[PDB]
């Protein structure tokens, strides 16, 4: 579903071939419930080659 | 099943594998190390030099050594740079010679 | 393209699953309890006997 | 003589037969928490445009978001219920309903 619109301004751009001022976290997954409760598929995005 | 035949004469331990025109040498770490443009791998080494003449009786090493350094002197050198002293010999990891 | 077809292609698995792991009695059950959970405590202890 | 040869052979061998190893790692999937986009093509002109040209030396001053990190914790309950009353073999026609709610402070500090 629908949400809102951005910027093309609003997100940090990855401009050169090399940096290394970005500031990531360890991110942990918040696994929804349907998953376990009804054998549910997980999202994962675009298909990698892989 | 195959043909028989004697086993053939013995060789030069170790044959050139690239004559890099330009290549820098550092000290870090208690080690040298070598970069080029040539080639996208670094060599690295202990900072004694190496006995060749211990070992390269037949100068089968050596001579050829000694003949493409002065080619790639003479094409490209002669008119802008001079030579410090006389060549070196080191033993870099993966077993590797570099005359430099 | 080659993406957007195997897309496709794990939809069509996806509703063959569905209606192996699936069967008719499912309905009929799911229709008879619908109807005993209406109507309470009566409904439970008809509704189990029925089942 | 062979014994420079041989000797050359074991120097060559002992160089390349040392240990060496690297770590493995574990990586867990990204949540969205972190995002960038890259560059683009440009049209690029077919003949020179522009007036006045120079050359200069040039430094480039961004905007300083200044980030600050630090951690967190939190805490959650989930539920399930299911009409079970039917009996196992035949529950899971029924369904099952779920959700998830917030643990509240006493609880928290009490218990947890």
């Amino acid at each position: 579903a629908y949400s809102h619109q951005l910027s093309r301004a609003d997100i940090t751009t990855v401009s050169t071939f090399i940096d290394l001022n970005i500031t990531m976290l360890e991110d942990h997954e918040f696994v929804p419930l349907e998953v376990y409760t009804r054998h549910e598929i997980k999202d994962s995005g675009l298909l990698d080659y892989t | 099943a195959w043909d028989w035949v004697p086993k053939r004469p013995s060789v030069c331990t170790m044959t050139k594998w690239q004559e890099v025109d330009e290549m820098l040498r550092s000290e870090y770490g208690g080690s040298f190390r070598f970069s080029s443009d040539a080639i996208c791998t670094t060599f690295t080494t202990n900072l004694t030099e190496y006995p060749l003449s211990r070992v390269d009786l037949g100068d089968c090493i050596g001579k050829d050594a000694r003949d493409a350094m002065d080619r790639i002197f003479a094409r490209r050198y002669n008119a802008t740079h001079i030579k410090v002293g006389q060549p070196q010999y080191y033993l870099a990891n993966g077993g590797f010679l570099i005359a430099y | 393209e080659v993406q957007r077809r195997v897309q496709l292609h794990d939809l069509r698995f996806a509703d063959i699953d569905t209606v192996i792991h699936a069967d008719a009695n499912a309905a009929m059950f799911a229709g008879l309890g619908a109807f005993f959970e209406g109507m309470g405590d009566l409904g439970r202890a008809v509704g189990k006997v029925v089942m | 003589v062979a014994a420079g040869h041989a000797t050359l052979r074991e120097h060559l061998r002992d160089i390349k037969a040392e240990n060496t190893d690297a770590n493995f790692y574990v990586c867990p999937p990204p949540t969205g928490a972190t995002v960038v986009q890259f560059e683009q093509p440009r049209r690029c002109p077919t003949r020179p445009e522009g007036q006045n040209y120079t050359e200069g030396i040039a430094v480039v001053f961004k905007e300083n978001i200044a980030p600050y990190k630090f951690k967190a914790t939190m805490y959650y309950k989930d539920v399930t219920v299911s009409q079970v009353w039917f009996g196992h073999r035949y529950s899971q026609f029924m369904g099952i309903f779920e959700d998830r709610a917030p643990v509240p402070f006493e609880e928290v500090i009490d218990k947890i």
